[PDB]
């Protein structure tokens, strides 16, 4: 066949997975274009007010079965996606099915049980996409991605703003606000004995940058992924905060500075 | 004060 | 023999007393407990008088029995005073036939505790005995997440038996959803049948899931539908809900 | 000789900070901590003058304990316990001041991580207008396990406003009334179980009314200690309290409802 | 168009 | 209806 119709088909036998990553991404963007290639299942998206970015991928290998038939993408309204998502068994086999310039997306939720559900779900008509540097950055900071969730949610109870710089000191997180002022202060630490445990900061240049809290939250809702988080810093560059996705892929977020006027 | 840019101001449209 | 009429049970798992009142509290405001022989019972219908509850606790089940007395009870209100007893709590129940108040005792296998409320002063239906087209008896976990996840679709379920086995379908603003379990889960098929229900009133019955392991729906073409949990050894609480025909 | 007073506290258990603080910051909005040679202590009325609480935690309990002078940190016990909720429950505290300082900073060490969190927060002056407790006689004292007496206030108070605590040879016997019915709750000396007892020594007969509501804020102490000892006499406000491990206390005092003469 | 119909449609009063 | 009483009337300062 040549005159084929695209299609694209999905069997991921972690459905677990594919919730975590709806999860992580639907509070940040709204709709939009999942995208079927050769590499795998990948999303390039800003948030609405276009100061972060998400860049995500699913590569073919995690996936049971893999159909990508030339280059679909489905425009997908992700909290609607999440909600139909939100019925699958954490242990279900998920798969998913739809048409090039298709009218809907089928989920298939197949117990390991003989229960099976059927999801059908509208796609949206949806783009261009931003080309991301392949920059070399002046810090990068790896640490478990629970410390940094943590780290996220308490400076945000003081104040809105986060200063991430990192010196020959090591990486430190301060935030002011009405009630007063807080400083977290992580030095390099590899005396553990699993490595994902580490806290590994590689400076190149010291660099010190401000961002809203308010978005550094939201990426943090990816923590279920990724027992670790990776955070790259230049002075001239949004930041970059990526997760893991099982062994199969990642979420990395962008998320553009604040800086003097 | 301090602004917030826009991922726009640092990445092209591809 | 001319002694005005008492009511006194006592029931060592005090818990499963506070489990029937949150199974029911939130479908019907007010209703009689109605003291029989065959045991404490209840039937009453919600305000839409689309579903009916009606609950049996076996005098058997009760390490002490005294009994036709009808106590008239707002239902929240003895919620409130259940959910002062511990989980393994003894509990029991006191009242007089006429009478103004209902003593509960909650007694720890040191503490006691005696909570009185008043009584009220509140017509049934006859539930025929007769045979279903199908019956299922599933995971009671497993029907209360299939009724809320399809209620997150749409309003509307049907629930269909056939050869192949149940299905339960939604379709709503956002899409369509079909569960299908195939025959642990036990179809019994007289005759294949499919029948819509409001997604609500089914959530509401799942309430009374940490009652049972396993619910029983039964299903014919000319009925409401079923939904049965039983009440550990001792009883149960069978909802009825109206379908919606063409 | 002539030395600036300095505060410097350190905590091996931060969490017991926490939950101190989590105990009184409802009950009182703004207060002094006093630091003495016995230790580091807390006296306030909440603001309707019904209800006091006294708080020490022993010098010996601090791995470092220093208390220069008879000095003493105003504070807004909210913002504290903001700043505190950002330490881990297995950090170590450190608390530093100056006598007539502006601030406060809080230093929360992980004893496993290499992390160090510096929050800094604006003291205040409030007057220490303290009042004295005398050594009395209780008629009763009733010591149970903490949840089980907050259990017991909480579901009396679904009833009704008023509690009526009376001890007699029988035991102790909480009782209330409301529109809904009314509630008695008798508990009888059980020492055949260790934090699981009621131990009542009775010398006297006692009852006496309280408001529901204050009792109902002394439960928030109750992830400090499995056990509670309430003390009564008929002279004197209920003393309820609960131990900060085996380095203090909180001790609440409430002002009976009695019948006009 | 499907009608919600009632529980007294199916039991009568005993 | 009983009468609260207050922490003043049984410490002094």
């Amino acid at each position: 066949n040549l005159y084929f119709q695209g299609m694209l088909e999905l069997r991921l036998v972690q459905g677990s997975l594919l919730k975590k990553v709806l999860e992580s991404i639907k509070d940040l963007v709204n709709d939009a274009n999942f995208d079927c290639s050769s590499t795998g299942f990948s999303l390039q998206a800003m948030d609405s007010s276009h100061v972060a970015l998400v860049s995500l991928l699913l590569r073919s290998e995690g996936f049971e079965h893999y159909r990508c038939d030339r280059n679909l993408s489905m425009g997908m309204n992700l909290g609607n996606m999440s909600k139909m998502l939100k019925c699958a068994g954490n242990d279900d086999i998920i798969t998913i099915k739809a048409d090039d310039g298709g009218d809907t997306v089928t989920f298939m939720f197949e117990s390991p049980q003989d229960k099976i559900a059927d999801f059908e779900m509208k796609l949206m008509d949806i783009s261009e996409h931003l080309g991301i540097p392949d920059a070399e950055y002046h810090s990068i900071v790896r640490m478990p991605s629970n410390e940094f969730s943590r780290i996220c949610k308490d400076l945000s109870s003081i104040g809105d703003t986060v200063v991430i710089s990192v010196t020959k000191e090591g990486v430190k997180f301060s935030t002011a606000g009405d009630i007063g002022t807080a400083n977290i202060v992580l030095r390099q630490n590899t005396t553990v004995d699993k490595p994902e445990d580490a806290i590994v900061i590689e400076m190149k240049e010291p660099v010190s940058l401000s961002f809203a809290l308010r978005y550094m939250n939201s990426f943090t809702k990816a923590t279920p992924l990724s027992d670790t988080v990776t955070i790259s810093l230049s002075s001239e560059l949004p930041v970059v905060v990526e997760y893991k996705v099982a062994e199969m892929g990642y979420i990395r977020y962008y998320l553009a500075p604040k800086i003097e006027e | 004060p301090l602004v917030q840019t826009k991922i726009i101001d640092f990445f092209r449209i591809q």
